[PDB]
């Protein structure tokens, strides 16, 4: 719609233009430039992307605009929500979109052909077989790591609750429905470095591969005090995080 | 015994409502009758529906012990299995339905999906058990249900689970307890049916009266067609099951007086009875004394078995009085019975100053006020 009306605009004004509507134009533009910019440096928003249309939305995007997908292999990462209600909604969400993705490509006897429950778009799905024409999908859920509060029992104690939380909740629903884990292809901790060191998550990490999480993933050496301190953080994660062959880190920019 | 027998005659000539009930021990009962069929009939684990959480479904029950039989019978020796899963999941999502205290509207085009129009958790019970008893290779399910003495209103919810889900001839019903507390939880929930301003406000002995009499005969009707009389069981009962006076005795039963007792000691049941009476009693071997104990070889077999099983052991006992050895087992026979009649209470205020304040007690309870003093055990209550 816009890329329409500002054709439109500039078609009528490919000679001249009145002068206020031209100061309401740069006006405008301005404010969308530096909102855009505090955007870009910086949560009901996002919730505000939980319907099967940002999902969707990035899917076509990564499709280019020919017959096969423009990608092969797309990692989908998303962030936990501490309401099982909220988890199973954002799934669904995803994929719904990823299921009408393909369908938007591929005509096959799909089951359900409005799936509305998480088993039905799993059983609409594992029909789907690995051709490559359109994107392949991997989701992985974020582990966020604020600063450890004033006071508490151990550095970092109440963050743990709250990551333990939403990984009981996640292997709670690889239990009810065991085939998500085809989809649900590694765990991925990020944030800031500083909030918490690496090791608060090796056993949250071993707890997940026994859960059946195959792959695990750890921003490093992005951001740091020192260089030294950024290699240290580093290595310490090889040494500490149940990683296995294969395994990727992240940034690791030390 | 042969009671039992005749029940599993009559069942096992019903697969060719379906419920059997069965009046009243009750429990020893039914046990034995499931034993007895272990014509392909596979019987359920029997239901104490008192002995469950107050937040489960007399289906959700079924389905768990339907699950148990039906996966154990499956890991003897497949797709039979694949096909069960998917029934077993749609129980689980069409299950919100019974719990939901609203309408979540999302369960509307959750009833969407696809064979009678919507999400009938009954039919969907009778594919279960259609997968069940074909796998299973049996003709029907027996749901084996306890009596609900201990709670008599969880059984209400056995009831719906009935009607609205084993109206299936695949099915069979085995209720145990007494229909007299059926009818006022049946009564007491029909009452509930009503509108609180309704009643607020027609308070008044007319419309109090039609609304009894249609209540009562809702009530009636419901349970006419809940427990159709036909397979009802009467049971007989221990007394019925021993000579009135000694011109019967089907089946003499006997017991067991001493440690001893080798089959040949028994004392009969009726003589035994008599003996700790007129005994305990200085009673004499009379007519009244005989009567005495007919009015209580009535009693229900646990009070009475508990009765002449303290009598006995604590005669052993202290032969290595006769009226206070069963003076004592009377006390605790009829406690609560005693202790609602209001009469004296502490052991250690026997005397015979409070024996004489309770007999004018217990005369005046019982009216009579001519022959009260005879403590006959002929009052209409059994306190
Ligand atoms: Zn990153």
């Amino acid at each position: 719609s816009e890329f329409c009306w500002l054709t439109g605009l500039l078609e009528k004004w490919r000679f001249n233009a009145p002068e206020g509507l031209e100061r309401l134009l740069w006006i405008y533009l301005l404010i969308q430039n530096q909102y855009l910019t505090l955007l870009v440096q910086r949560t009901m928003t996002e919730l505000r992307e939980e319907t099967e249309k940002s999902y969707l939305s990035r899917f076509k995007h990564a499709h280019g605009a020919g017959v096969y997908s423009q990608v092969r292999y797309l990692e989908g990462r998303f962030a936990p929500k501490s309401d099982p209600n909220k988890m199973q909604k954002l799934l669904f969400s995803v994929l719904r979109g990823y299921w009408e993705y393909l369908s938007a490509h591929m005509s096959m006897e799909w089951v359900h052909e409005k799936p509305l429950t998480i088993s039905q778009v799993l059983d609409n799905l594992e029909l789907v077989e690995p051709h490559g024409k359109c994107v392949e999908l991997a989701l992985v859920p974020h582990f966020i790591k604020r600063k450890p509060k004033n006071g508490e029992a151990y550095p970092h104690a109440l963050l743990f609750k709250d990551l333990k939380n939403q990984a009981a909740i996640l292997m709670d629903m690889l239990k009810s429905e065991p085939r998500l884990t085809g989809w649900i292809r590694g765990v991925d901790a990020a944030a800031n470095e500083m909030h918490a060191p690496p090791e608060l998550f090796c056993p949250l990490f071993r707890v997940l591969a026994k859960s059946g999480i195959a792959h695990f993933t750890y921003h490093v050496g992005e951001d740091f005090p020192h260089l030294i301190s950024g290699i240290r953080s580093i290595d310490d994660a090889l040494r500490f995080l149940p990683l296995r062959n294969g395994d990727r880190l992240g940034h690791c920019t030390a | 015994k042969s009671l039992r027998d005749q029940l599993v005659e009559s069942i096992r000539n019903s697969i060719a409502r379906n419920v059997f009930f069965v009046d009243g021990g009750k429990t020893t009962f039914i046990n034995s009758v499931v034993k007895s069929l272990n014509v392909n009939i596979k019987c359920l684990p029997t239901i104490d529906p008192t002995k469950l959480p107050r937040h489960e479904p007399i289906l959700v029950t079924v389905t768990a012990r339907l699950n148990k039989m039906v996966s154990d019978k499956l890991k003897g020796y497949r797709k039979q299995k694949e096909q069960w899963q998917n029934h077993l999941a749609q129980l689980q999502r069409g299950l919100h339905l019974l719990t939901d205290k609203e309408y979540k509207p999302e369960y509307f085009s959750d009833a969407l999906k696809l064979s009678i129009g919507g999400q009938d958790l009954s039919e969907i019970f009778e594919e279960l058990v259609k997968r069940a008893c074909e796998i299973l290779d049996c003709k029907a399910i027996l749901i084996t249900f306890d009596d609900i003495d201990t709670q008599f209103d969880a059984g209400w919810d056995v009831l719906e689970s009935i009607r609205k889900f084993f109206n299936s001839r695949k099915l069979v019903v085995v209720a145990t307890g007494d229909l007299r507390l059926y009818s006022q939880l049946i009564r007491g929930k029909q009452y509930e049916n009503y509108s609180k301003t309704l009643l607020e406000q027609e308070k008044e002995s007319v419309r109090l009266a039609e609304r009894g009499y249609m209540v009562e005969h809702l009530e009636q009707q419901y349970l006419l067609k809940l427990f159709p009389v036909q397979k009802r069981i009467q049971l007989k009962t221990m007394l019925q099951l021993v000579g009135e006076k000694g011109k019967a005795g089907k089946e003499e039963i006997k017991v067991k007086t001493e440690p001893s007792m080798q089959d040949i000691d028994a004392i009969d049941v009726r003589q035994a009875i008599g003996d700790a009476v007129r005994e305990g009693l200085n009673l004499r071997e009379g007519s009244d004394a005989d009567m005495y104990v007919n009015e209580l070889l009535k009693q229900p077999v646990r009070l009475l078995m508990q009765v002449l099983q303290d009598f006995y052991t604590k005669k052993y006992h202290a032969t290595s009085s006769v009226p206070n050895l069963l003076r004592n087992a009377l006390y605790g026979s009829m406690l609560s019975n005693i202790y609602r009649a209001g009469l004296n209470y502490e052991q250690h205020r026997f005397g015979m100053d409070s024996l004489c304040k309770d007999i004018f007690t217990y005369v005046k309870q019982d009216r009579d006020f001519n022959t009260g003093f005879y403590l006959r055990p002929q009052s209409e209550s059994e306190a």
